[PDB]
């Protein structure tokens, strides 16, 4: 049997308690411990995560600019 | 000036694009 | 062979079936979206599906006559829209029930509960109730628009 | 609640959506995903 | 042809069953008409049967008190009719449910899904919802009889 | 046998006791005949009755204590609060059934299935909306109910 | 729309009955009939 | 003089007879 | 119907409870009880 | 002086005791 989430940890997916939920959130970014992680896939996933983070910073900055323009008194 | 009424609801369509691309990036990173 | 960048593949791995797997016909989003509509959402009995579909449809069927029907320029604009929507939902319920009466005379299948006589009658019942309720609740919102506005603006604090 | 800024009707419905519809939908989807297969 | 111009026969071919095949009891018209009422219509789920019966009954039960009740000569004529019909449908639902509770205590049959505890309870649920709905829509149409009159006469266009 | 407390269902090693509150004739008869446990009922009827009762009584709190209680829209506000809480309760019931009955279906009782729980949710939704609306309609028209109870229209 | 002839309340409900109810019912009956797959 | 309400309603009752006979002739011609 | 006596709101609801609710509920309980096919 | 609103309400509460005792007596006599 398996409860699917989290897909990256059968030791957690087979936890029949609420811990499975909590730890699933706590170990998602620790890519090194995902089941069957390789160094190359580790680096590539980190690369894409960096891209997403840069997009997030740009979106937050755009939010600052847009809200100042729209609802400000600049 | 003040931002145009039509102008505020024009940035949201442009925001639909990073929304789509973030959805794609999330679904691809889940793999 | 390092060539499968193509997004339009054979539908369900069968290239000889009259369909194509495209970003609209068979992509992850469209699949998880249409598949979780009340019509296809797994773990749902037919009457609940009908209830949800009717709620949505009867809710939005108020607008057309409300803003464009002949009573739009009377003192009974919302009442006229409501009456039109209720008649439309009644005719649609009759159509649904007739379809079910004719399509499921023979042997009752065992695939999905919706595709039987009992299941389709339950779906029609749910649709009728949900549609009448959705039309009446959208009517009630429109008629009491001032209290809705005061609520969403905190005017009553 | 009001707003002299343009499109002041947008927060009117957008605050409930960000506060009610969006959270309910995301929490329901994540709850179904947490408790999937079995 | 032959010698049987006779219109009455033994019921279902058994002359020793206490019944007769007559134009009222067993003509083609009555077989098709009774047999297609919500109570007997083939393949229907008991929920839809109850819903339809309740719609018809709740709709027509508003009239007697509306035109002849004690509030008929007051400002609350149609509300009086509605209150009466709603209370009557509530009592009727309690009667239907008590009936189901008492007659299906033992083993459940198999041929008639309406003649079971689950089926009769579904019938009662559908009858409650349909009766309340029909009564309230009859009341709503009567309370706005002027707009229905103007609709039917074209007094708004 | 003067003791009124005994083992539950004749098993002293099951985590329960048989007490006047947990396992008496009145509790057995009352709880066992509530719409949740009444024998033979279909899930949609259980749900309908439960929803009727709950939507009915959920009108009161916001009616008398909510923010619009001091406005010209008191009853409408209580109605809206009740309807929204019932909608969230219905979504909760549906989602519970969605996640608890994923695989094979037990044969014990119709309520404890995917189809049965969704039917109970439909019944609850319909009954709760109806009961809330009838409570609001009685409160909004309390004057005609008063004239009816006092014989003012005779 | 009115009428000064005798019993002018009759078109009031007969026109909807002839235009809406009669066609709906007869088309529904004929529909269930022509689709009936009872053998014969 | 003008026709009366009673005359209009009496003619509908009378027309109930050709209705039943037309139903009978129709259903027999179906045989 | 009015009442100058104290707590005259009591008959307002007590009359429907003694005349409608109590009779209906008790007759329902007795109907169920006298029709129960238990053992004997 | 007239009877009080509170004396009427206190009467029903006190009457709750013989109601419970009558329930117990009836159910015991059913045995
Ligand atoms: C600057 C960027 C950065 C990056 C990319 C990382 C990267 C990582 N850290 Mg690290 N760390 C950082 C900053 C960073 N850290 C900072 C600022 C601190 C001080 C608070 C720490 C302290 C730290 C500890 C103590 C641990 C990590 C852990 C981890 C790994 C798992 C993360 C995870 O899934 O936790 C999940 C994240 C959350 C549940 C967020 C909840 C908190 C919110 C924001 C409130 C991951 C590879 C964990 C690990 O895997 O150890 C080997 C671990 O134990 N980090
Ligand atoms: C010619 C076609 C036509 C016409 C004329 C109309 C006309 C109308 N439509 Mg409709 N519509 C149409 C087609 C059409 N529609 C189609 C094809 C769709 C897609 C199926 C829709 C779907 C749609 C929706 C979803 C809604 C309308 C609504 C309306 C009305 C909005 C104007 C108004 O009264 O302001 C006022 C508008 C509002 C007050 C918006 C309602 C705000 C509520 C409170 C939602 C708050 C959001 C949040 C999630 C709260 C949920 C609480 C929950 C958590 C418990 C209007 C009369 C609205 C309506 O019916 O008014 C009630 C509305 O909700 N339309
Ligand atoms: C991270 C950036 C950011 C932040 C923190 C905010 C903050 C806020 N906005 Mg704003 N907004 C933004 C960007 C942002 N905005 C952008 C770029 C636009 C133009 C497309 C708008 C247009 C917008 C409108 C029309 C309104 C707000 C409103 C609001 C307020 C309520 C949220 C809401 O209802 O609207 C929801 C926001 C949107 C629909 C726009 C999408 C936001 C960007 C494009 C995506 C942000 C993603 C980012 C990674 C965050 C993800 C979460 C994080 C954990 C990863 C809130 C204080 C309301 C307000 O005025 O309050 C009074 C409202 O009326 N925003
Ligand atoms: C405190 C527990 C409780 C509550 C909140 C309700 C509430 C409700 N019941 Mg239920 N009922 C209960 C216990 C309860 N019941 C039990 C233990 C039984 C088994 C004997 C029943 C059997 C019963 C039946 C057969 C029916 C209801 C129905 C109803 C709804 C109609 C309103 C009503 O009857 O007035 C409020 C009732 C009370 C304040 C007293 C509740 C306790 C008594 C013992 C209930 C007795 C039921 C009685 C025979 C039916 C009343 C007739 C009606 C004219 C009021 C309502 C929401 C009707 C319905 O529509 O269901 C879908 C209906 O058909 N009840
Ligand atoms: C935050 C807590 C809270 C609050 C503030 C309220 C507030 C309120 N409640 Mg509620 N209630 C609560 C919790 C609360 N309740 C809880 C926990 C329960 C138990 C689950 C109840 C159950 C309850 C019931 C059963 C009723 C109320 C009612 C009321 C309203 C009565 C005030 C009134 O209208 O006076 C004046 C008095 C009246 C209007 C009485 C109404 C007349 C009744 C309906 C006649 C019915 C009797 C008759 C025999 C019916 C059978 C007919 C049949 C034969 C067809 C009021 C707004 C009443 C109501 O909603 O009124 C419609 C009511 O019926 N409450
Ligand atoms: C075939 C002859 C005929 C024709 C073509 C019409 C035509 C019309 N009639 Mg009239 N009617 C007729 C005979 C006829 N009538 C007779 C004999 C009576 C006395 C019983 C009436 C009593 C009647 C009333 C009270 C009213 C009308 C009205 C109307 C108008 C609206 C339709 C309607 O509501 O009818 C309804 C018809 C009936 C209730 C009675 C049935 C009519 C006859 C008996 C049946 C005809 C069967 C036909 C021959 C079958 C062949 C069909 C063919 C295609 C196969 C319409 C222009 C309405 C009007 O005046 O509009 C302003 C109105 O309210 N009719
Ligand atoms: C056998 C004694 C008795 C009798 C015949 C009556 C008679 C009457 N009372 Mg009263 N009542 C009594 C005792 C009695 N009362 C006592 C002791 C109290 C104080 C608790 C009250 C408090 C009371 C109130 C508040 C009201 C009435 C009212 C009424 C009238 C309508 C009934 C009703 O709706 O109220 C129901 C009565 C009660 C809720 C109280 C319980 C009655 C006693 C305590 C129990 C009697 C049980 C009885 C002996 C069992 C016999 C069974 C037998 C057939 C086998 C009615 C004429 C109404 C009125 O004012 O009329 C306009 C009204 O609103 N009574
Ligand atoms: C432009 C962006 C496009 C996205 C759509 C936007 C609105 C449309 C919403 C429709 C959703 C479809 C619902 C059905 C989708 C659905 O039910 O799928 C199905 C699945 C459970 O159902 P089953 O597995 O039984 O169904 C499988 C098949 O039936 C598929 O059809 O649910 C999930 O997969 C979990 C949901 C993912 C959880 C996502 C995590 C989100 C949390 C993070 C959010 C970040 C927010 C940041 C910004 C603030
Ligand atoms: C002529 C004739 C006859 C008779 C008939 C009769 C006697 C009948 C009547 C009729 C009726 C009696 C009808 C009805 C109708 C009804 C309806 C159509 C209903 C309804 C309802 C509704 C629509 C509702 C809705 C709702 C709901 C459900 C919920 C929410 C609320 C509301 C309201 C929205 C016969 C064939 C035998 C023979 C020959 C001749
Ligand atoms: C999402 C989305 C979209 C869109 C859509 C649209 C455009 C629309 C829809 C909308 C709608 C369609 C909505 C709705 C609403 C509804 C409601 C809200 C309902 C209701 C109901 C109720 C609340 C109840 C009632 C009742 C009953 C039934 C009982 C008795 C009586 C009464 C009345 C109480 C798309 C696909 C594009 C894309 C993706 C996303
Ligand atoms: C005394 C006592 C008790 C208690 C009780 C309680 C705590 C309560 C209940 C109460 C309640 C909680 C009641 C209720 C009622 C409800 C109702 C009666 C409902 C309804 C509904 C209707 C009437 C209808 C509606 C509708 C629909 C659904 C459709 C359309 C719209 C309309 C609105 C028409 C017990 C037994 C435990 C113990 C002994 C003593
Ligand atoms: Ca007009
Ligand atoms: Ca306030
Ligand atoms: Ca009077």
């Amino acid at each position: 049997m398996a409860t699917k989430f989290p897909k990256f940890s059968q030791d957690l997916a087979q936890d029949p308690t609420t811990r499975r939920i909590w730890y699933g959130i706590a170990t998602a970014h620790d890519f090194e411990t995902h089941d069957g992680m390789t160094e190359e896939n580790l680096y590539q996933k980190i690369f894409a995560s960096h891209f997403g983070h840069i997009a997030i910073i740009f979106l937050w900055t755009s939010g600052t600019l847009f809200h100042v323009a729209w609802q400000g008194n600049f | 000036m003040a931002l145009s009424d039509t102008q505020i609801l024009a940035a949201l369509v442009v925001a639909l694009l990073p929304a789509f691309l973030a959805f794609r990036l999330s679904t691809e990173l889940y793999k | 062979m390092a060539e499968s960048n193509q997004v339009v593949q054979a539908y369900n791995g069968d290239p000889f079936v009259g369909h194509l797997s495209t970003p609209i016909s068979d992509s992850a989003f469209t699949r998880t979206f249409i598949g979780n509509l009340p019509a296809y959402r797994k773990g749902l009995s037919p009457i609940l599906r009908g209830l949800e579909v009717g709620m949505a449809h009867g809710y939005f069927l108020i607008g057309p006559w409300t803003l464009l029907g002949p009573l739009r320029d009377s003192e009974y604009q919302y009442i006229g829209g409501l009456i039109g929507a209720l008649a439309l939902i009644l005719v649609a319920t009759a159509a649904l029930s007739s379809y079910g009466l004719v399509t499921f005379q023979g042997e009752q299948g065992s695939g999905d509960t919706l595709q039987t006589a009992d299941g389709w009658s339950q779906f029609a019942a749910g649709f009728f109730v949900g549609g009448m309720g959705g039309a009446f609740v959208a009517y009630f919102l429109l008629e009491n628009l001032s209290v809705v506005d005061g609520i969403f603006r905190g005017l009553f604090n | 609640m009001d707003g002299s800024y343009a499109a002041s009707y947008l927060p009117w419905i957008l605050i409930p959506m960000v506060g009610w519809l969006f959270p309910a939908v995301t929490m329901g989807l994540l709850f179904i995903h947490i408790e999937s297969e079995g």
